């Protein structure tokens, strides 16, 4: 068993692909050492542009190309692979 | 928006590739080939890029610019550029401590950085990709050998800026032809896989641990200097003293007549991958004489018989600085265009004691293959 994937699993399946809901919470998944990400909370998320601003900001943080050969590669690419989503079915709302 | 390609930026040749609609396509050049050479030619008009710069080498042999990637990243007084510059026929100058290469464009004389000739390059498969998607392109993966470090990584990043593109990563030549593969895909245990890569100046040898879709270079072997150019040599000389016998003239001392021969022997070597004899027909190749010959399959591997078999000592040495046994590694890939000829498979295979080779994706074009499934990913277009 993964316990570091097991809360990211967790964290994926909670929010439903909400993308505010995974954005404002991304904080309490990334792995111990990140010190780039500082916590979004929903007041920062409201409109369409600042969820565009928010979420260009957390994909730079766990892109898979600067994830490479780090011991928390995994799991970035699992949250970078949700936010893609979440962020795809954000754009066909509408 | 647009798609993301992968481009090989390949020392002697370079390919791309977009993954669309479910699959990934190699894209043919306006001159049907999948591959382009990574050479370019400056005349008094224009800037040749690829196929039109290689084929006009023999006329304009000190202004037409190839092996850029055999400079990228380095400093003019670095003992390897120093030794390469023997071979070409370009011009090779310090600015500052940095390499450039000096030509004659449109009567002046004018000099590029590395990354500056490698834009160029890149520039051209932009190009492809664009005619073919009929759309701009500026998202790219673009792939380099494991044993590059920062400096080369940088440079060959900086040659895509230059190009206008947005790389979206650097990534090793053999991790993107594993990926090529969807051998990342694999879950379970870890897998150890094989790079068998012979292109056209360089010969590879990369054994991978995959696990979890997470790759480590475990070792790395080869020779810098050794790929099909070599063997294109080796019929060369054969024919230079076919000449000589047959005419009682010799050419080794006509560039022109030379170069115009490693073409025709060239195009012959490929001939030899899939039938076992050629035909050499060229006008007029000296002094006036029509050079027309044959060679067969046989000898044109016994000309190359100990160049073909020494390519097993860096399987063998990678594979002890692996620490791994033959019989432990689980995919061999054949990746680099001189991969096609038979007699290596044959010698690789027999290594591995008659172990199947993956070699259904075309070798010359694997790692543009997996560089475009890696672009595709990182650009939210995969899975
Ligand atoms: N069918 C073939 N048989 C033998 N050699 C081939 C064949 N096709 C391509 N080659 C050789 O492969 C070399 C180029 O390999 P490639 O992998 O495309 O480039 P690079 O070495 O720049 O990565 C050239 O020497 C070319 O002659
Ligand atoms: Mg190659
Ligand atoms: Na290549
Ligand atoms: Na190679």
């Amino acid at each position: 068993m993964d316990p570091e994937k097991l809360k990211i699993l967790e964290w994926i399946e909670g929010k439903e692909r909400n993308i505010r809901a995974l954005l404002s919470t991304m904080h309490t998944v990334l792995w111990a050492g990140e010190t780039k990400w500082k916590p979004v909370g929903m007041a920062d998320l409201v409109t369409p542009e600042q969820v565009k601003k928010v979420y260009r900001k957390a994909v730079l943080v766990v892109h898979p190309c600067k994830a490479t050969g780090q011991p928390y590669e995994q799991y970035a690419k699992m949250i970078f692979m949700e936010l893609n989503d979440a962020w795809s079915e954000f754009e066909n709302q509408g | 928006k647009g798609p993301a390609v992968g481009i090989d930026l390949g020392t002697t040749y370079s390919c791309v590739g977009v993954f669309q609609h479910g699959k990934v396509e190699i894209i043919a050049n306006d001159q049907g080939n999948r591959t382009t050479p990574s050479y370019v030619a400056f005349t008094d008009t224009e800037r040749l890029i690829g196929d039109a710069a290689k084929n006009q080498v023999a006329m304009n042999p000190t202004n037409t610019v190839f092996d850029a990637k055999r400079l990228i990243g380095r400093r003019f007084d670095d003992a390897v550029v120093q030794s390469d510059m023997k071979h070409w026929p370009f011009m090779v100058v310090n600015d500052a401590g940095r390499p450039k290469v000096q030509v004659e464009y449109k009567g002046e004389t004018k000099s590029f950085y590395p990354e500056e000739v490698s834009s160029m390059v890149l520039t051209k498969m932009k190009e492809i990709a664009e005619a073919y998607l009929g759309k701009t392109v500026t998202n790219a993966v673009v792939t380099v050998p494991a044993y590059f470090n920062d400096s080369q990584r940088q440079a060959t990043k900086d040659a895509g800026t230059i190009a206008g593109l947005n790389v979206l990563c650097i990534i090793n030549e053999p991790t993107a032809a594993a990926i090529a593969y969807g051998l990342d895909k694999k879950v379970g245990a870890e897998r150890n896989v094989l790079i068998f890569d012979l292109g056209g100046g360089t010969f590879d040898v990369s054994i991978l641990t995959i696990e979890d879709g997470i790759f480590e270079v475990k070792s790395t072997a080869g020779d810098t200097h050794l790929g099909g150019e070599d063997f294109d040599n080796r019929m060369v000389n054969h024919f230079i003293a076919e000449f000589k016998r047959k005419h009682k003239k010799d050419i080794s001392e006509n560039k022109r007549a030379v170069r115009r021969l490693r073409t025709a022997c060239e195009r012959a070597k490929r001939t030899l991958s899939s039938s076992t004899q050629a035909s050499i027909e060229i006008d007029s190749l000296y002094e006036g004489i029509d050079f027309y010959t044959s060679i067969t399959r046989a000898r044109f591997e016994e000309l190359n018989a100990d160049l073909f078999r020494g390519t097993l000592d860096p399987v063998e040495k990678a594979l002890r600085d692996a620490k791994l046994d033959k019989s432990q590694i689980h995919d061999i890939v054949l990746v680099g265009g001189s991969t096609r000829i038979p007699k290596i498979q044959k010698l690789l295979q027999d290594f591995f004691n008659g172990k199947e080779l993956n070699k259904s994706i075309n070798p010359d074009e694997a790692v543009a293959y997996g560089a475009a499934v890696q672009a595709a990913i990182l650009s939210g277009d995969k899975s």
